[PDB]
């Protein structure tokens, strides 16, 4: 067989097939950017509520939804793999999980890029200056062109103090888990 | 070639290769163990990805790990330094005595002879045991069965033919434990070092020893049996030599195969065994043969769960073997040993044109005789000895003297009997059954003829018993 | 579904055992029997 | 849901516009290959139960068409099909060889010889799933197929175009009558009369290699090989070829059938090609029914068994016999595939092992044994004297418990237990030495018309011996008279009376 070239993160499932597919695809040749648009796009074109309406009757035959969609994709202009791959999923019939797919190519092109996504939860909000040293440090966290994706949650069930992950990486200075620590250290 | 394991599951794991795929039934070796874990690739699931069976314990293993490919089956060390060594299935040597130096390797999976290499030739195996030479006699490089559920006598009955024939035969031996238990093999490696046939000191020994014992995952018991088969198969080619062969249990092998195929897709057959159970087993039992080229005499000890004959597993594995003894435990309640069933067991020579008319019509007599007692025993039920015709009951005599006349003592059974074993010559059993059955001894008690070599042991037994009466 | 020989003493049941036992009561009384022939028998030709 | 194409190996050749550059309709890759099953992608135009051939030099046969796939499963080991391979088409069916090039050849399930004594003549194709005559080129059975045995020829009469059953346990003497029935036949094919040849055909499905080199031997000793077809489908086969052999075989003999000729096939066992027929189908996903094995095997048993047929004169008159072998269990004739074969054939040879060891061998266990055909397979002279033998014999089964008693009954109750331990002891015959029609009617002539009921049971076995070499020897005349005629005229029953008697006058 055709030794596809593998993505950086393994997506898994039908749309993890899917995705993986297009991604081997378009990066034989290259075009994983103007693919990664083009899918931008779809996901909005699809969305419509007049397409949507008609692309989730399993009523109307597959050769109408394939026509329509060739007729979307030629009034787009897109490049042959997105217009491709818009009629395999058609034809397979794989149209309700169409936006799977696009999700999961988007978390295969960031790392394709370089991002690990960052979660950071704390009782209360924070002052820039100090999120700006956590930048800092988590970029130190991290490897060389790796850029970072930060996202500052606000948990206040945690009584203080942070959580922070870093991919799989997870570090855990909230005062919930210091006071529960403690609390069993006593009952023993 | 290097791969990627994908999935740990049990004993199955899912490797998977960027470049080429490795051909089914080849052994990959993971990259970051600190002992030897062998996979055998058992399927093709696309996706570049390959099932495989671990050869060792799959813990500790990480999605992730490399896989290198060794691009053939697991090949084993052969020839004459493997003898009196023990081995793995994947032919390493768990006797801690360093490597096995040989400038052969033999791959454990081949193709079964051609039917243009069978040898259609038959003679009679005396083997020294009273029951086995005279109801079901063996032939030399034929292939046994020796059936029978747990505690019937199967390991003592195949550690005595191990006394009987390997130790006086010429040729080499084989000895492949699948399955069973690890202190039986300890006790049979230090009691071959005893006898002589494993020879620490020189290069004499004549056994070579492959244990895959039931502390094993399912995958090494399921192959062991193919590398013990391989070692015997390497004596009976190239050495060009007569080759004994003996298993303990062959059920296991079969066993194994049925605990990793749930995991492996395939849906159950039968009563829980995997749906591949006959070919499974005739591709193994196909290789154990006596071609024109070489000669293998293969023991085979098969347990039978729960003492129930028409499982499956031995159901299947009787059309394989020329001889069978049923070892029976409603014969072994009665203190009958070996308990082996003289109307269940079997043998292809067992006929007129190749044992002789004498033998041939005493073992029919015999087999009459005691089927006649089976029938009788219903009526002594609900009348009682009383009341049998004085004919009825010359039958139930003889047959109660011929039931216990098939006991022996073997000189493995010392520590259990505490007699003596007793190697009785093919002519004095004839013999001794045909006096029997003549009336020649209708005057002797019964117990006189318990556990006894040829006749006259069990005239002097009586003889002894009568003084102190 | 059939019946064969033998089977009285394959089920074990109660009847198993008490023809088990109405054997043996029999043959150890006929063994006595022949053991005590068989010993006048060795005495009376002892010479 | 799912399916076993979406592999992502497949839409990726479809995103890029490279599934145009591949044949699609007759290549396919290889999907998936395990346990001696492939899925196959492609393949558009294949047939069912085409076969196909893949890139390393195997065959295989495609039996699951389903939408995204071909399920073929492999005609050897699948060591040598990798994912990816490449399968081609053959266009045809599955077919064998036929013709009188085969006999005295032992083939495999496809037709090629493995004996080693060349190539394998061949003339003629013929395909091995073709459908069984209709209700019209048969007509009523009505000539007989001489076992050779006396119970079998006595009691189950055989006809020609009969699908008789020898089911028995394990070790009762099986293949024993299939080998006694076939070297049977060679005092007719040496003969010259042509509507008396039998041809035979052994189909050895599930045995081991040693065993079927052995009965190769045996045949070739009684030299009756060149009459014979052996296909062998052993044990280290794959599957399909344990599947298919009975397929073989029976079309082998269909061939004989269709030319005019009588053939004889001796499915052997049927019980096996069960068992491989029901793993090909767990490992193609099927769904199971009772005990595992596919609902249509019944179908399969079926469909090869109702090709025994006894076309009529306007047709060639030919004829197939089928003798299929079944091994029960403990004594379950009740289980699925005994049940299945008990209700599609037309009798049974029923053999036990308490038979078999009181000394009753062959164990043809009658009462249990049947044949629906009957006297209609039956010479004129073997009914006059079967008629009485299975008559007293039935009567002899009634007050067979009283055997042990005996005494202290009624005279007619001591007649009926005397006679029919005569006759038990004349239906008992030796190995591998069948015997003519009209030693037999001597035989059991002898037996029935109580000119035996003097001699002492344990002399029978004697007398029945002994005896029979007399008539064989002085007395030419009146049995070929039996024979040719084919009934027993009045002055050859004065004949046989006076021998007899002259015989058993002085005997001791
Ligand atoms: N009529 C007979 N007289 C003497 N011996 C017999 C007779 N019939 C069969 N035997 C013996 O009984 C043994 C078993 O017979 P055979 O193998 O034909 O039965 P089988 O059911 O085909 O065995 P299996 O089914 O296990 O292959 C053979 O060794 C054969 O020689
Ligand atoms: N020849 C014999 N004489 C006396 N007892 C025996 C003999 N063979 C086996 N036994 C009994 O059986 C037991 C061993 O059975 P074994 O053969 O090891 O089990 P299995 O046959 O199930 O592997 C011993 O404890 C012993 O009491
Ligand atoms: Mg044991
Ligand atoms: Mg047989």
């Amino acid at each position: 067989f055709a030794k596809l070239v593998r993505p950086p993160v393994q997506i898994y499932g039908i749309e993890g097939r899917y995705a993986t597919a297009l991604y081997s695809a378009a990066s034989k040749q290259n075009k994983l950017e103007q693919v990664e648009k083009e899918l931008l796009r779809v996901g909005q074109i699809l969305k419509e509520p007049k397409m949507a309406a008609s692309l989730l009757n399993p009523y109307v035959k597959r050769s109408v939804k394939v026509k329509s969609l060739s007729d979307m994709t030629a009034k787009e202009k897109f490049s042959p793999l997105t217009s491709n791959l818009i009629n395999l999923l058609a034809e397979n019939g794989r149209l309700t999980n169409t936006p799977a797919v696009i999700s999961a190519f988007s978390t295969m092109m960031s790392v394709h890029r370089g991002e690990v996504p960052c979660t950071v939860t704390t009782a209360s909000a924070l002052d820039e200056a100090t999120l700006t040293e956590l930048k800092t440090v988590l970029k130190s966290f991290l490897s060389k062109g790796q850029v970072l994706k930060l996202e500052v949650k606000i948990d206040p069930s945690i009584m203080g103090g942070m959580i922070v992950r870093i991919g799989e990486k997870y570090v855990d200075m909230s005062a919930k888990t210091k006071i529960q620590k403690l609390s069993r250290a006593m009952r023993e | 070639t290097t791969g990627r394991i994908v999935a740990v599951i049990g004993a199955v794991v899912d490797v998977q290769f960027d470049e080429g795929l490795p051909p089914i039934l080849n052994a990959l070796e993971v990259q970051g163990r600190e002992t030897r874990l062998v996979l055998e690739v058992a399927q093709h699931l696309g996706e570049s990805t390959v099932r495989t069976i671990a050869m060792d314990g799959t813990e500790g293993l990480v999605r992730g790990q490399k896989v290198l490919d060794s691009g053939a089956p697991i090949r084993i060390p052969v020839g004459p330094e493997t003898l009196g060594r023990i081995m793995n299935v994947i032919g390493e040597p768990i006797d801690e005595r360093g490597p096995i130096k040989t400038k052969q390797f033999a791959a454990i999976h081949a193709e079964a002879p051609e039917f243009v290499e069978m040898s259609v030739e038959q003679e009679i195996l005396v083997t020294g045991i009273k029951v086995v030479d005279l109801l079901a006699p063996y032939a030399k490089g034929g292939k046994i069965g020796l059936f029978g559920g747990a505690g019937v006598g199967k390991t003592v009955l195949i550690m005595e033919l191990i006394n009987n024939v390997a130790k006086a035969h010429g040729g080499y031996s084989v000895f492949a434990g699948v399955g069973e238990r690890t202190r039986e093999g300890n006790d049979l490696y230090h009691e071959m070092i005893e006898s002589g046939v494993i020879n620490l000191k020189d290069a004499t020994s004549k056994v070579a020893l492959v244990y895959g014992q039931m502390n094993e995952p399912p995958g090494a018991r399921a192959r062991v049996a193919l590398t013990g088969l391989t070692v015997a198969e390497y004596f009976r080619d190239q050495e060009g030599q007569d080759v004994l062969l003996f298993i303990d249990n062959i059920f296991r092998f079969t066993q194994a195969g049925s605990e990793v195929s749930a995991l492996l897709g395939r849906i159950p057959s039968a009563v829980g065994y995997q749906p591949t159970l006959a070919t499974d087993m005739g591709t193994m039992q196909e290789r154990i043969t006596t071609t024109k080229k070489g000669s293998i005499t293969s023991v085979q000890a098969i347990y039978v769960p729960a003492d129930d004959l028409t499982d499956p597993a031995p159901a299947t594995t009787f059309a394989h073997l020329d001889a069978t003894t049923v070892l029976s435990r409603a014969i072994a309640e009665l203190g009958i040993y070996p308990a082996v069933d003289p109307l269940d067991s079997t043998s292809r020579i067992m006929d007129p044109n190749i044992v002789g008319s004498e033998h041939y019509d005493v073992a029919r007599g015999v087999q009459k005789i005691l089927q006649d007692y089976k029938s009788l025993q219903d009526i002594i039920a609900i009348l009682g000895m009383d009341e049998l015709s004085e004919e009825d009951k010359l039958t139930v005599s003889r047959a109660r003297k011929i039931q216990r006349f098939l006991s022996q003592p073997f000189q493995v059974a010392e520590v259990f009997t505490g007699h003596l074993g007793k190697l009785v010559p093919l002519k004095e059993t004839i013999k001794g059954f045909q006096q029997i059955l003549a009336g020649e001894y209708d005057h002797l008690p019964e117990q006189a003829f318990y556990m006894v070599g040829p006749i006259e042991e069990a005239v002097a037994k009586a003889d002894k018993l009568a003084e102190e009466h | 579904v059939r019946s064969s020989a033998g089977a009285v003493r394959d089920a074990g049941g109660a009847f198993g055992k008490r023809e088990q036992a109405e054997e043996e009561r029999y043959f150890r009384a006929r063994a006595k029997e022949q053991l005590a022939a068989l010993k006048k028998h060795h005495e009376n030709e002892i010479s | 849901k799912t399916g076993t194409a979406e592999v992502s190996s497949i839409l990726e050749e479809r995103i890029l516009g490279a599934d145009t550059s591949v044949d699609l309709e007759e290549t396919g890759r290889v999907l998936s290959i395990g346990d001696g099953i492939a899925r196959v992608h492609g393949l558009r135009n294949v047939q069912a139960e085409e076969m196909v051939e893949f890139s390393s030099g195997l065959k295989g046969m495609s039996l699951n068409l389903e939408p995204d796939n071909v399920g073929v499963v492999v005609f050897g080991n699948d060591k040598l099909i990798k994912e990816g391979d490449i399968v081609k088409r053959t266009g045809a069916i599955v077919d064998v060889p036929v013709g009188e090039e085969l006999l005295g050849r032992v083939v495999d399930a496809l037709g090629n010889a493995i004996d080693g004594k060349g190539p394998i003549g061949s003339k003629a194709r013929r395909r091995v799933g073709l459908k069984a005559p209709g209700i019209i080129p048969r007509i009523s059975v009505r000539e007989p197929m001489q076992t050779g045995i006396k119970a079998v020829d006595s009691l189950v009469p055989i006809g020609r175009g009969q699908r008789e059953l020898i089911i028995g346990d394990r070790q009762t003497g099986k293949t024993s009558i299939a080998i006694d029935t076939i070297i049977n036949q060679k005092r007719f094919n040496d003969g010259t009369d042509e509507k008396k040849k039998l041809y035979c055909i052994y189909v050895a499905i599930g045995q081991k290699r040693s065993t079927v080199a052995q009965l190769v031997k045996r045949l070739t000793d009684a030299d009756a090989m060149k009459y014979t077809i052996v296909v062998s489908a052993t044990a280290s086969d794959a599957a399909p070829l344990q599947y298919l052999a009975p397929y073989s075989g029976c079309s082998m003999g269909e061939y004989f059938r269709d030319n005019g000729k009588h053939a004889l096939i001796i499915y052997d066992d049927l019980s096996k090609q069960a068992v491989a027929y029901r793993q090909m189908s767990l490992l193609l996903r099927r769904p199971p029914g009772r005990e595992a094995y596919p609902g249509d095997v019944f179908y399969l048993h079926s469909r090869l068994l109702e090709r025994a047929a006894k076309m009529n004169d306007a047709f060639g008159g030919g004829s197939l016999t089928a003798l299929p072998v079944i091994e029960t269990q403990a004594g379950d004739v009740s289980a699925y595939i005994p049940t299945n074969v008990i209700s599609i054939t037309d009798g049974q040879i029923f053999l036990e092992t308490e038979l078999f060891y009181k000394g009753i061998r062959p164990a043809i266990n009658v009462g249990l044994s049947v044949s629906r055909v009957g006297s209609a397979a039956q010479t004129r002279a073997m009914k006059q004297v079967a008629g009485t033998m299975k008559l007293e014999l039935a009567q002899y089964r009634e007050v067979a418990a009283f055997a042990q008693f005996g005494s202290d009954l009624d005279a007619a109750t001591q007649q009926l237990l005397s006679r029919g331990v005569r006759l038990t002891e004349l239906l008992k015959q030796g190995q591998y030495s069948p015997m003519a029609i009209e030693e037999q009617v001597a035989v059991i002539y002898a037996g029935v018309r109580g000119y035996l009921d003097k001699l002492e049971p344990s002399k029978i076995t004697k007398f029945e011996n002994a005896f029979l070499s007399h008539v064989i020897s002085q007395h030419q005349a009146l049995l070929g008279k039996i024979r040719t005629d084919g009934k027993i005229s009045e002055e050859s029953d004065a004949k046989l009376k006076e021998i007899v008697t002259n015989f058993l006058a002085g005997f001791e």
